[PDB]
Protein backbone atom coordinates (compact mmCIF):
# COMPACT_ATOMS: atom_id res chain seq x y z
CA UNK A 1 0.00 0.00 0.00
CA UNK A 2 3.15 2.13 0.68
CA UNK A 3 5.34 0.43 -2.17
CA UNK A 4 5.00 2.39 -5.54
CA UNK A 5 7.29 1.32 -8.60
CA UNK A 6 10.53 3.36 -8.16
CA UNK A 7 11.82 5.18 -11.47
CA UNK A 8 15.24 3.81 -12.42
CA UNK A 9 17.36 6.19 -15.08
CA UNK A 10 17.52 3.90 -17.90
CA UNK A 11 19.60 6.40 -20.26
CA UNK A 12 21.83 9.53 -19.28
CA UNK A 13 22.22 10.26 -23.05
CA UNK A 14 24.32 13.57 -23.84
CA UNK A 15 23.92 15.11 -27.24
CA UNK A 16 26.80 17.85 -25.96
CA UNK A 17 27.93 18.34 -22.56
CA UNK A 18 25.48 21.11 -22.42
CA UNK A 19 22.52 19.31 -23.65
CA UNK A 20 21.64 15.83 -21.65
CA UNK A 21 18.41 13.64 -21.78
CA UNK A 22 17.70 11.64 -19.07
CA UNK A 23 15.05 9.35 -19.30
CA UNK A 24 13.11 7.21 -16.80
CA UNK A 25 11.58 4.28 -17.62
CA UNK A 26 8.88 3.13 -14.76
CA UNK A 27 7.61 6.20 -12.40
CA UNK A 28 4.47 5.74 -11.79
CA UNK A 29 0.94 6.64 -13.91
CA UNK A 30 0.40 10.37 -13.72
CA UNK A 31 4.16 10.87 -11.46
CA UNK A 32 6.03 11.75 -14.63
CA UNK A 33 4.51 14.55 -15.13
CA UNK A 34 4.64 15.14 -11.45
CA UNK A 35 8.36 14.89 -10.80
CA UNK A 36 8.88 16.35 -13.83
CA UNK A 37 7.02 19.58 -13.90
CA UNK A 38 8.63 19.62 -10.12
CA UNK A 39 12.07 19.36 -11.32
CA UNK A 40 11.46 21.92 -14.11
CA UNK A 41 10.08 24.55 -11.85
CA UNK A 42 12.90 24.10 -8.89
CA UNK A 43 15.89 24.30 -11.69
CA UNK A 44 14.32 27.21 -13.89
CA UNK A 45 13.52 29.87 -11.23
CA UNK A 46 15.45 28.40 -7.74
CA UNK A 47 18.50 26.67 -8.73
CA UNK A 48 21.56 29.69 -7.82
CA UNK A 49 23.95 30.98 -10.32
CA UNK A 50 26.78 33.51 -9.89
CA UNK A 51 26.13 35.11 -13.32
CA UNK A 52 25.45 38.97 -11.84
CA UNK A 53 24.56 40.71 -15.67
CA UNK A 54 24.27 44.29 -14.40
CA UNK A 55 27.81 46.22 -14.45
CA UNK B 1 17.81 28.41 2.01
CA UNK B 2 14.76 27.78 4.59
CA UNK B 3 12.27 24.48 5.10
CA UNK B 4 8.79 24.46 5.31
CA UNK B 5 6.91 23.15 8.83
CA UNK B 6 2.99 22.14 9.48
CA UNK B 7 3.18 24.85 12.12
CA UNK B 8 -0.84 24.70 12.23
CA UNK B 9 -2.94 21.41 11.31
CA UNK B 10 -7.07 23.02 11.63
CA UNK B 11 -9.81 20.70 11.65
CA UNK B 12 -12.38 23.13 10.21
CA UNK B 13 -14.58 19.87 9.70
CA UNK B 14 -14.65 16.81 9.96
CA UNK B 15 -14.71 15.89 6.07
CA UNK B 16 -12.14 18.37 4.89
CA UNK B 17 -9.32 20.28 7.06
CA UNK B 18 -6.59 22.88 6.11
CA UNK B 19 -2.67 22.19 6.19
CA UNK B 20 -0.56 25.24 6.49
CA UNK B 21 2.96 25.13 5.10
CA UNK B 22 4.60 28.87 6.76
CA UNK B 23 8.64 28.87 6.27
CA UNK B 24 8.53 28.37 2.15
CA UNK B 25 10.28 30.95 0.14
CA UNK B 26 9.10 32.18 -3.10
CA UNK B 27 8.44 29.51 -6.06
CA UNK B 28 9.45 26.64 -3.87
CA UNK B 29 5.70 27.10 -2.25
CA UNK B 30 4.02 26.91 -5.46
CA UNK B 31 5.74 24.17 -6.85
CA UNK B 32 5.61 21.92 -3.06
CA UNK B 33 1.80 22.90 -3.66
CA UNK B 34 1.01 21.37 -7.41
CA UNK B 35 3.45 18.18 -6.57
CA UNK B 36 1.63 17.66 -3.02
CA UNK B 37 -2.32 18.08 -4.55
CA UNK B 38 -1.34 15.86 -7.75
CA UNK B 39 0.54 13.24 -5.34
CA UNK B 40 -2.33 13.37 -3.18
CA UNK B 41 -5.37 12.98 -5.52
CA UNK B 42 -3.26 9.99 -7.75
CA UNK B 43 -1.76 7.89 -5.16
CA UNK B 44 -3.03 7.89 -1.30
CA UNK B 45 -3.95 4.48 1.24
CA UNK B 46 -6.88 4.15 1.69
CA UNK B 47 -9.77 1.46 2.64
CA UNK B 48 -13.58 1.16 0.65
CA UNK B 49 -15.30 -2.10 0.14
CA UNK B 50 -14.05 -4.46 -2.63
CA UNK B 51 -16.36 -7.50 -2.29
CA UNK B 52 -19.91 -7.74 -0.81
CA UNK B 53 -21.83 -11.48 0.47
CA UNK B 54 -25.57 -10.00 0.21
CA UNK B 55 -27.12 -13.64 1.88
CA UNK B 56 -30.19 -13.90 0.07
CA UNK B 57 -29.22 -12.68 -3.44
CA UNK B 58 -27.28 -14.74 -6.07
CA UNK B 59 -26.05 -11.58 -8.31
CA UNK B 60 -25.93 -7.41 -8.06
CA UNK B 61 -28.87 -7.58 -10.90
CA UNK B 62 -31.79 -8.71 -8.64
CA UNK B 63 -34.02 -8.15 -5.82
CA UNK B 64 -34.20 -8.35 -2.71
CA UNK B 65 -37.76 -8.85 -0.81
CA UNK B 66 -38.22 -6.19 1.77
CA UNK B 67 -35.51 -3.79 0.64
CA UNK B 68 -36.39 -0.85 -1.02
CA UNK B 69 -33.09 -0.66 -3.06
CA UNK B 70 -31.90 -2.91 -5.37
CA UNK B 71 -28.82 -4.86 -4.53
CA UNK B 72 -26.67 -3.35 -7.15
CA UNK B 73 -28.45 -0.04 -5.42
CA UNK B 74 -27.07 -1.43 -2.35
CA UNK B 75 -23.55 -1.79 -4.02
CA UNK B 76 -23.54 1.24 -5.30
CA UNK B 77 -24.06 3.24 -1.67
CA UNK B 78 -21.47 0.69 -0.61
CA UNK B 79 -19.01 1.63 -2.57
CA UNK B 80 -18.96 5.50 -1.28
CA UNK B 81 -18.44 4.20 2.35
CA UNK B 82 -16.37 5.93 4.64
CA UNK B 83 -14.31 3.15 6.67
CA UNK B 84 -10.69 3.39 8.14
CA UNK B 85 -9.37 0.09 9.70
CA UNK B 86 -5.39 0.35 11.04
CA UNK B 87 -3.58 -3.45 11.52
CA UNK B 88 -4.42 -5.95 9.20
CA UNK B 89 -4.95 -5.06 5.28
CA UNK B 90 -8.40 -6.61 4.74
CA UNK B 91 -11.04 -6.83 7.34
CA UNK B 92 -15.03 -8.39 6.75
CA UNK B 93 -17.18 -6.58 8.20
CA UNK B 94 -20.88 -8.15 8.49
CA UNK B 95 -24.59 -6.59 8.83
CA UNK B 96 -27.29 -7.81 10.21
CA UNK B 97 -30.56 -5.11 10.99
CA UNK B 98 -34.27 -6.61 10.98
CA UNK B 99 -37.51 -4.84 10.76
CA UNK B 100 -38.20 -1.21 9.38
CA UNK B 101 -36.06 1.71 9.19
CA UNK B 102 -33.16 2.74 6.81
CA UNK B 103 -29.98 0.88 7.76
CA UNK B 104 -27.00 2.70 8.16
CA UNK B 105 -23.31 2.03 8.74
CA UNK B 106 -23.64 1.87 12.39
CA UNK B 107 -25.65 -0.89 12.15
CA UNK B 108 -22.74 -3.15 10.58
CA UNK B 109 -20.97 -5.17 13.22
CA UNK B 110 -18.41 -3.11 15.16
CA UNK B 111 -15.31 -4.39 15.16
CA UNK B 112 -11.73 -3.11 17.33
CA UNK B 113 -9.43 -2.61 14.38
CA UNK B 114 -12.26 -0.64 11.78
CA UNK B 115 -14.33 2.20 12.54
CA UNK B 116 -16.72 3.97 10.57
CA UNK B 117 -16.01 7.40 9.70
CA UNK B 118 -19.71 8.29 9.05
CA UNK B 119 -22.33 5.45 10.39
CA UNK B 120 -25.07 8.30 9.70
CA UNK B 121 -24.39 7.02 5.78
CA UNK B 122 -27.25 5.33 4.91
CA UNK B 123 -27.09 1.87 2.84
CA UNK B 124 -30.23 0.50 2.45
CA UNK B 125 -33.94 0.97 3.20
CA UNK B 126 -35.81 -2.21 5.01
CA UNK B 127 -39.66 -1.65 4.18
CA UNK B 128 -40.54 -4.59 5.80
CA UNK B 129 -40.66 -5.71 9.48
CA UNK B 130 -40.43 -9.22 8.62
CA UNK B 131 -37.70 -9.42 6.72
CA UNK B 132 -34.10 -8.84 7.12
CA UNK B 133 -31.06 -8.19 5.72
CA UNK B 134 -27.83 -10.25 6.09
CA UNK B 135 -24.28 -9.39 4.47
CA UNK B 136 -20.80 -9.62 4.77
CA UNK B 137 -18.84 -7.18 3.14
CA UNK B 138 -14.66 -6.92 2.83
CA UNK B 139 -12.52 -3.80 2.82
CA UNK B 140 -9.08 -3.86 1.77
CA UNK B 141 -6.28 -1.08 1.27
CA UNK B 142 -5.20 -0.29 -1.88
CA UNK B 143 -4.12 3.00 -3.79
CA UNK B 144 -6.04 5.00 -6.83
CA UNK B 145 -8.93 3.21 -8.52
CA UNK B 146 -9.20 -0.49 -9.05
CA UNK B 147 -12.00 -1.92 -11.20
CA UNK B 148 -14.13 -4.66 -10.82
CA UNK B 149 -13.68 -6.72 -13.70
CA UNK B 150 -9.39 -5.82 -13.02
CA UNK B 151 -9.54 -7.62 -9.64
CA UNK B 152 -9.41 -11.69 -9.70
CA UNK B 153 -15.10 -17.80 -6.44
CA UNK B 154 -18.89 -18.65 -5.68
CA UNK B 155 -21.80 -17.07 -7.23
CA UNK B 156 -22.57 -15.57 -3.96
CA UNK B 157 -19.71 -13.21 -3.82
CA UNK B 158 -20.25 -9.84 -5.88
CA UNK B 159 -17.59 -7.86 -6.67
CA UNK B 160 -17.61 -4.08 -6.25
CA UNK B 161 -15.26 -1.48 -8.06
CA UNK B 162 -12.78 -0.15 -5.25
CA UNK B 163 -12.45 3.52 -5.00
CA UNK B 164 -9.67 3.88 -2.46
CA UNK B 165 -8.74 7.76 -2.86
CA UNK B 166 -9.82 8.86 0.50
CA UNK B 167 -9.34 12.53 -0.54
CA UNK B 168 -11.51 13.95 -2.96
CA UNK B 169 -11.04 17.59 -3.66
CA UNK B 170 -7.69 19.08 -2.57
CA UNK B 171 -6.86 22.73 -3.16
CA UNK B 172 -3.60 24.78 -2.23
CA UNK B 173 -3.39 28.53 -2.15
CA UNK B 174 -0.31 30.10 -1.85
CA UNK B 175 -0.07 33.57 0.02
CA UNK B 176 2.69 35.88 1.46
CA UNK B 177 3.66 34.76 4.59
CA UNK B 178 3.50 36.79 7.73
CA UNK B 179 7.30 36.82 8.72
CA UNK B 180 8.49 40.03 9.18
CA UNK B 181 12.54 39.23 9.86
CA UNK B 182 12.79 38.18 5.62
CA UNK B 183 9.99 39.35 3.13
CA UNK B 184 9.47 37.38 -0.01
CA UNK B 185 8.48 34.15 2.31
CA UNK B 186 4.89 32.59 1.13
CA UNK B 187 3.01 30.10 3.36
CA UNK B 188 1.45 27.65 1.67
CA UNK B 189 -2.18 26.65 3.08
CA UNK B 190 -3.71 23.37 1.12
CA UNK B 191 -7.42 22.22 1.89
CA UNK B 192 -8.31 18.81 1.69
CA UNK B 193 -11.24 17.45 1.02
CA UNK B 194 -11.70 14.19 2.42
CA UNK B 195 -14.24 10.98 2.78
CA UNK B 196 -12.84 11.29 6.61
CA UNK B 197 -10.63 8.25 7.05
CA UNK B 198 -7.22 9.53 6.44
CA UNK B 199 -5.58 11.85 8.89
CA UNK B 200 -4.59 15.58 7.43
CA UNK B 201 -1.12 15.76 8.89
CA UNK B 202 -0.48 12.40 7.94
CA UNK B 203 -1.48 12.21 4.30
CA UNK B 204 0.70 14.99 3.73
CA UNK B 205 3.87 13.58 5.52
CA UNK B 206 2.87 10.17 3.75
CA UNK B 207 3.04 12.15 0.75
CA UNK B 208 5.79 13.90 1.37
CA UNK B 209 7.98 10.97 1.99
CA UNK B 210 6.52 9.17 -1.47
CA UNK B 211 7.41 12.39 -3.63
CA UNK B 212 11.09 11.69 -1.59
CA UNK B 213 11.42 8.33 -2.53
CA UNK B 214 10.41 8.88 -5.62
CA UNK B 215 12.44 11.67 -6.16
CA UNK B 216 15.64 9.52 -4.39
CA UNK B 217 16.14 7.82 -7.85
CA UNK B 218 17.39 11.82 -9.78
CA UNK B 219 19.93 11.81 -7.68
CA UNK B 220 23.46 9.39 -8.34
CA UNK B 221 24.24 6.39 -6.26
CA UNK C 1 -49.32 -22.59 -12.68
CA UNK C 2 -51.01 -24.90 -15.25
CA UNK C 3 -49.95 -22.57 -17.61
CA UNK C 4 -46.29 -22.57 -16.65
CA UNK C 5 -47.21 -26.52 -16.34
CA UNK C 6 -47.88 -27.18 -19.81
CA UNK C 7 -44.74 -27.34 -22.46
CA UNK C 8 -45.13 -24.12 -24.17
CA UNK C 9 -45.72 -24.31 -27.95
CA UNK C 10 -42.35 -23.90 -29.37
CA UNK C 11 -41.64 -23.72 -33.40
CA UNK C 12 -41.78 -26.94 -34.85
CA UNK C 13 -38.69 -29.23 -34.95
CA UNK C 14 -37.47 -27.60 -31.72
CA UNK C 15 -37.43 -29.93 -28.70
CA UNK C 16 -36.62 -27.15 -26.35
CA UNK C 17 -34.86 -23.77 -26.33
CA UNK C 18 -33.09 -22.11 -23.08
CA UNK C 19 -32.94 -18.71 -23.41
CA UNK C 20 -29.50 -17.58 -21.30
CA UNK C 21 -29.99 -13.49 -20.63
CA UNK C 22 -26.05 -12.47 -20.29
CA UNK C 23 -25.70 -9.35 -18.47
CA UNK C 24 -22.92 -6.81 -18.43
CA UNK C 25 -22.23 -3.40 -17.04
CA UNK C 26 -20.42 -1.35 -19.85
CA UNK C 27 -18.11 1.70 -18.44
CA UNK C 28 -16.88 4.49 -20.19
CA UNK C 29 -14.06 3.35 -22.95
CA UNK C 30 -11.95 5.32 -24.87
CA UNK C 31 -13.70 6.23 -27.72
CA UNK C 32 -17.24 5.96 -26.84
CA UNK C 33 -19.37 8.27 -28.45
CA UNK C 34 -20.73 10.77 -25.83
CA UNK C 35 -23.02 13.98 -27.02
CA UNK C 36 -24.28 16.82 -25.41
CA UNK C 37 -28.43 17.61 -25.83
CA UNK C 38 -27.03 20.41 -28.28
CA UNK C 39 -25.29 17.96 -30.93
CA UNK C 40 -21.70 17.95 -30.10
CA UNK C 41 -20.91 14.54 -30.70
CA UNK C 42 -17.60 13.71 -29.55
CA UNK C 43 -15.74 9.74 -28.79
CA UNK C 44 -13.75 9.79 -25.31
CA UNK C 45 -10.69 10.14 -26.43
CA UNK C 46 -8.51 9.37 -23.40
CA UNK C 47 -9.74 8.52 -19.73
CA UNK C 48 -7.42 11.25 -18.12
CA UNK C 49 -6.73 10.92 -14.29
CA UNK C 50 -8.24 13.37 -11.95
CA UNK C 51 -4.89 15.12 -11.28
CA UNK C 52 -4.10 15.95 -14.36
Amino acid sequence: VTEFLKPRLVDIEQVSSTHAKVTLEPLERGFGHTLGNALRRILLSSMPGCAVTEV
Amino acid sequence: FLKPRLVDIEQVSSTHAKVTLEPLERGFGHTLGNALRRILLSSMPGCAVTEVEIDGVLHEYSTKEGVQEDILEILLNLKGLAVRVQGKDEVILTLNKSGIGPVTAADITHDGDVEIVKPQHVICHLTDENASISMRIKVQRGRGYVPASTRIRPIGRLLVDACYSPVERIAYNVEAARVEQRTDLDKLVIEMETNGTIDPEEAIRRAATILAEQLEAFVDL
Amino acid sequence: RRKITQGDDLAPGVLKIVKVYLAVKRRIQPGDKMAGRHGNKGVISKINPIED
